[PDB]
RNA sequence: CUUUAACAUUAAGCCCUGAAGAAGGGCAAAAAUAAACCAGCGUGUGGC
């Protein structure tokens, strides 16, 4: 069943990836198996510049965080919820 | 700031037209659609869960079970048919013979 | 199926003395040779026979059939949770047999570590 | 007679979890259509056929009743009597067995009336399917690509259908796409397409804004009105209930970042997230959130909303064929007119010339009288006839009978205008 | 579907119906004349049915027999007579009717 | 059509032929008979030709008189009159050029008559058994100079590159086209000024005779060797419909399915680069068969199973006590 | 560090007709083609 499963977890907002997460564990526990995880990482911020016209002579920092998901124990129906489930656009759910 | 349109420019090329005509006249009188003949379909979507909808998705397995069943039990029932009634007569031949004739009317034409 | 590659013709190794025309002509489902004229018939040219048993050197395979594949290429994927869908490999590693494919779920890559048998070459 | 029915029952005999008794049920109803109205007039029948040994039972009866008339089908008191109270006014039971007559018009009726409960239970089956099933984002896979429709498996055999009108116009998925979509509309009893998906609908936009945003399904924000055009331009109207919250700010989101997910669904379509508001012309003002509303006069009795635009913001407002602005319209349920300085500047100037002139023509009245009606704000006929008189008494220089022939000919000039 | 020697023939009356008996096939020694009915034999008609279960039940429950056109053995013109003889043969596989 | 003068008759062009049509039957079975709606592109079909019922698609999508002239995409039929099933041509474009067969054989040989070339050397070009020259040049051989295998061999080792030398009915095709009309006919009106011997006056007389009436009609020598062969509108040679199980073929019908297998076979085999031997014996084949369908007779040989008499083909509608002067028309 | 961050939306044309941002078209560019309901032909024989 590859048994072996890795997640990682991309945080733009914490509170939409919070609710994800609580989506995850609740998909994880209503199938038989039990999940591990977060065990987030700090703030790593981006380098990301803006549109703006230049003067004639925003945001910086963009608080990411990370949250990581290890499956060693799966079943069919975990993996086929991990196959029918919908999640909110803009937002990463990556099983590594 | 683009303003691209082919309309606009024509509107604007018959500015005169709209200036003569609308001298104590409405401008324009466009209906919408309304949302009379929209269901909203809001009254509760709470236990309509994503992850409950991951563990149950739609079924319609019952449906091919009694699709196949059909299937089975007609190709049963017009194999039988086709297995008695083209048979191949044996060492013999076709005992008997089909004989059949049709004659001619008068059919008139109007 | 298995088509024939000349329908209704025979290729036939022969020296073309009197005594082959009337042993082959002496086979009971023999319409007569086809030349360029009666009495001799043709031989067939050099690049012909050539290209004709060329035509049959297609049916090797292995290599190349799962174990020699390349990174980059947008292929499907058949096992797992991940069974009948297309993907991105980004490498491919072998010497640790895991192929690392970002399928394209969600309209989103999701990297994950599969082997050749578990994905299809598409 | 017991063979071929019992043959017919073990040939449609299904599953344990389908019914199969309701089969007894329609062709002992057919058999009850063909032998108790036959052919013409007037006579009862009941008949019952059992599962274990499929032997019929068919007791052709008459309906117990002591009223004068229908003759026909009555039964007295004293065989109620013999009942021992167990029968009263409507029942038929009794036991005379009546063997099961044939035609091919019953026969025929009879194909028809199984036919049409099998159709009915195949649309028991769909309404099975479509309780849980209401309506759904659906992620399927597609099965075939045809020339005027896809359609998707959602797991465990099952078919949802949407055609070319129901995407967006450029849309051209490939054998391995996990397309979502919106179940919307339901047909059971047609034999043809029964489950239509949806993904250019607002309903679909709804979703969205329903999966993206968790407070507006945890009753914090209030969407109660949207309108599209697909790919180009929309908008959507939220309302805080709670005052700690700003709902265009966390509609929109940080840096726009939730929308712009939502843009990359539509391609590129603007969605305009403005504010609820009661008003329904501060509404407008809130609404034209990429442009700017000066003045809104509403007229909701001859079903116009007048929109002030500033001047060198017409195109910005106005856009594309005038759709955005109508697509307002379609956010506010009411005929928002297209925004422009001097074509609202002439009507404005048509409306307080026509009410000079229906004021001086179809009154017979003086200057002075007509210059105050133009001066309070009635522009239109409608509102001199049927206004309570405490705004007409109160006005100097006229006494109660000048006023009441003046209301005598407001009357008689709108049943004028009513038979011209 | 396959056709019937029965008796049952739509938009005839009565009258045609008395040379025969029940089985479908007229008296032996019955007069007859030019264009009565000598055997009744009938013909399915669907035409557009297409159903791939409704075809199931009218095989089997459905007397084989859903829409009727009339395809009956009859006199030619002009001939009339004296039945003197009637033969009926049976594929072996299909039962026997009672008049054979 | 009604107020018509005088009839008119000349030979017939490719591209007349692709105005007559309505379709190109590429497959050579006639119906499914599992259930009897005909085969799409065979030699019945409904979108080539017309509806099988009346005012009907054939994917039975539209069946009301006031939906007239709008096809349907189910099957590509326009809903018109069966009428239409009577007189909409068809087409079959040939893998290989074809020789027709009654200005080979109507023995005064119009070809031979034309080209100043016995009779029995075109035929064995024809069939596969010489070489004609088509412009030499700087050659030892002439134009209408035919050769075997062997002058064929020694030419190669000769002028390897020089002359031009093709066979089959390609090569009076091109033979055809390359002579001039003018030119001949000013030269042997000089020649016959120049002469007088009177059995060359006969043959030159009425091989300018035949060229003063080929240019003052409208048309050319390429036409009498086909490339494009037309069928007949189905309802005109219709199907047996028997009593019990399959029905019963007539002779054109089977005349036009063994065209089109040797056809489809031919094509085939140009697609694969066959060696030479092959296609060369399918030319012929092809050819053959065309000879066969046109006309029976000239090569008494398509004889059917079960009746072996010979198919009535389309010169044996015409003639005889059964065509159509003799029996129908009088 | 003293009591939860967020205003976004930059893309699809040009021209003609038309009371308009009611509607009808062409051109620079392209993935892709259930139902209430009138009614013969080929052999033989024989005859003239
Ligand atoms: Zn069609």
């Amino acid at each position: 069943q590859n048994q072996r499963i890795r997640i990682r977890l991309k945080a733009f907002d914490h509170r939409l990836i919070d609710q994800a997460t609580a989506e995850i564990v609740e998909t994880a526990k209503r199938t038989g198996a039990q999940v591990r995880g977060p065990i987030p990482l700090p703030t790593r911020k981006e380098r990301f510049t803006v549109l703006i016209s230049p003067h004639v002579n925003d945001q910086y920092e963009i608080r990411t965080h990370l949250r990581l998901v290890d499956i060693v124990e799966p079943t069919e129906k975990t993996v086929d919820a991990l196959m029918r489930l919908d999640l909110a656009a803009g937002v990463d759910v990556q099983i590594s | 700031l683009g303003s691209m349109d082919a309309q606009t420019r024509r509107r604007e090329r018959r500015a005169e037209k709209q200036a003569q005509w609308k001298a104590a006249n409405p401008l324009l009188v466009g209906v919408s659609a309304k949302p009379v003949n929209r269901p909203i379909l809001s009254l509760n979507r709470k236990p309509k869960s994503r992850v409950e909808s991951a563990l149950n998705p739609i079924d319609l397995t019952v449906l091919a079970e009694y699709h196949k069943q059909i299937e089975s039990n007609l190709q049963r029932i017009e194999r039988k048919n086709q297995r008695t009634w083209y048979s191949k007569p044996g060492e013999r031949g076709i005992t008997c013979s089909g004989r059949q004739k049709i004659k001619g009317k008068s059919i008139p034409l109007i | 199926s298995e088509r024939k590659f000349f329908p209704g013709y025979v290729l036939v190794q022969m020296v073309m003395n009197d005594a082959s025309w009337h042993l082959v002509r002496s086979v009971p489902r023999v319409m007569g040779f086809i030349g360029g004229t009666s009495d001799r018939p043709a031989p067939i040219s050099d690049k012909e026979v050539d290209a004709i048993m060329n035509r049959l050197q297609q049916v090797g395979d292995k290599p190349r059939p799962k174990t020699l594949f390349e990174p980059g290429e947008m292929v499907r994927v058949n096992d797992g949770p991940f069974a009948d869908f297309n993907g991105v490999v980004e490498e491919v590693d072998y010497e640790k047999s895991r192929l690392k494919v970002s399928v394209s779920i969600f309209g989103r890559a999701t990297p994950v570590e599969l082997d050749f048998s578990q994905v299809e070459k598409a | 007679m017991n063979k071929e029915i019992l043959a017919v029952v073990e040939a449609v005999s299904n599953e344990k979890a389908l019914p199969r008794e309701k089969i007894f049920e329609a062709l002992e109803s057919a058999l009850a259509t063909a032998t108790k109205k036959k052919y013409e007039q007037e006579i009862d029948v009941r008949v019952q056929i059992d599962r274990k040994s499929g032997d019929f039972d068919t007791f052709r009866r008459w309906l117990v009743v002591d009223e004068v008339t229908q003759p026909t089908k009555e039964i007295t008191l004293e065989a109620a009597r013999y009942e021992d109270e167990s029968l009263n006014l409507g029942d038929y039971v009794e036991d005379q067995i009546e063997s099961v007559t044939f035609d091919r018009i019953t026969t025929q009726t009879a194909k028809q009336v199984i036919v049409q409960k099998v159709r009915e239970a195949e649309r028991a089956m769909v309404v099975d399917q479509f309780r849980e099933h209401e309506g759904e984002i659906i992620t399927g896979v597609v099965k075939k690509v045809n020339r005027d429709n896809i359609s998707l498996d959602l797991g465990n055999n099952a078919e949802a259908v949407i055609l070319r009108e129901d995407m967006l116009p450029r849309e051209n998925f490939r054998p391995g796409d996990r397309v979502r979509g919106v179940l919307y509309s339901v047909r059971p009893e047609a034999r043809g397409a029964q489950l239509f998906v949806t993904r250019s609908k607002p309903e679909m936009l709804i979703e969205l804004f329903r999966i993206e945003v968790p407070e507006i399904g945890e009753e914090v924000i209030e969407i109660k009105a949207a309108a599209r055009d697909p790919g180009s331009r929309a908008k959507i109207a939220v309302k805080t209930n709670d005052k700690r919250i700003d709902p265009v700010g966390a509609c929109v989101g940080m840096r726009g970042a939730r929308v712009q997910a939502v843009s990359t669904e539509l391609g590129g379509e603007r969605i305009d997230i403005v504010l609820w508001d009661d008003n329904p012309a501060q509404f407008v003002i809130n609404a034209m959130a990429p442009a700017d509303v000066a003045s809104i006069v509403v007229d909701e009795d001859k079903h116009t909303m007048d929109i002030a635009v500033e001047a060198g913001n017409l195109a910005q407002a106005i856009g594309r064929n005038g759709q955005n602005v109508r697509l307002a319209s379609q956010l506010s349920g009411w005929e928002l007119n297209v925004m422009t300085v001097d074509d609202l500047q002439a009507k404005h100037q048509a409306e307080a010339h026509a009410a000079i002139d229906a004021f001086t023509k179809y009154l017979d009245i003086d200057e002075d009288f007509a210059t105050v009606l133009v001066e309070e704000g009635f522009s239109t006929l409608e509102e001199l006839a049927y206004v309570p008189m405490k705004e007409l008494l109160e006005i100097e220089g006229l006494d109660e009978p000048t006023v009441e022939a003046l209301r005598e000919r407001a009357k008689n000039a709108l049943a004028t205008i009513a038979q011209a | 579907g396959p056709e019937e020697i029965t008796a049952d023939i739509p938009n005839v009356g009565e009258a045609a119906l008395s040379k025969l008996d029940e089985s479908g096939i007229v008296y032996i020694g019955a007069e007859v004349t030019g264009g009565d009915i000598l055997v009744g034999k009938v013909t399915p008609k669907g035409e557009t049915q297409l159903t791939p279960e409704e075809k199931l039940l009218r095989a089997i429950f459905g007397e084989k027999a859903s829409d009727v056109k009339d395809s009956s053995l009859r006199v030619p013109n002009g001939v009339s007579g004296t039945v003197i003889d009637v033969q009926v043969f049976t594929r072996d596989g299909v039962e026997k009717d009672k008049r054979a | 059509t009604e107020e018509f003068d005088a009839i008119k008759i000349a030979l017939a062009s490719p591209d007349m032929i692709r105005s007559w049509s309505f379709g190109e039957v590429k497959k050579p079975e006639t119906i499914n008979y599992r259930t009897f709606k005909p085969e799409r592109d065979g030699l019945f079909c409904a979108r080539i030709f017309g509806p099988v019922k009346d005012y009907e698609c054939l994917c039975g999508k539209y069946k009301r008189l006031k939906h007239r002239g709008v096809i349907c995409e189910k099957c590509g039929v326009e809903v018109t009159q069966t009428k239409v099933r009577r007189e909409r041509m068809g087409h079959i474009e040939l893998a290989s050029p074809t020789a027709h067969i009654w200005f080979l054989k109507s023995l005064p040989s119009r070809i031979g008559l034309l080209l100043d070339m016995p009779l029995r050397d075109i035929e064995r070009v024809l069939y596969f058994e010489s070489y004609v020259v088509i412009e030499g040049g700087m050659t030892n051989l002439e134009r209408q100079q035919i050769l075997t295998e062997e002058q064929y061999l020694d030419a190669l080792e000769e002028f390897g590159d020089e002359f031009d030398a093709k066979m089959g009915a390609e090569a009076i095709q091109a033979l055809l086209k390359s002579m001039d009309l003018e030119q001949e006919c000013e030269q042997l009106r000089e020649e016959l000024n120049e002469t007088n011997s009177e059995t060359k006056r006969k043959k030159l007389t009425k091989r300018i005779k035949l060229l003063e009436a080929f240019v003052q009609s409208g048309n050319k020598p390429e036409w009498m060797i086909l490339t494009v062969l037309p069928v007949l509108p189905p309802d005109l040679r219709p199907l047996v419909p028997l009593d019990g199980g399959r029905f019963a073929t007539s002779d054109l019908n089977d005349l036009y399915r063994r065209v089109i297998n040797r056809n489809n076979r031919l094509k085939r085999l140009l697609d694969l680069a066959a060696p030479d031997i092959i296609v060369r014996n399918e030319k012929r084949m092809l050819q053959e068969a065309v000879d066969a369908l046109l006309d029976n007779g000239r090569r008494g040989r398509a004889i059917t199973g079960s009746n072996k008499r010979p198919l009535k083909s389309l010169a044996d509608m015409i003639k005889g006590k059964q065509g159509r002067f003799r029996q129908n028309l009088l």
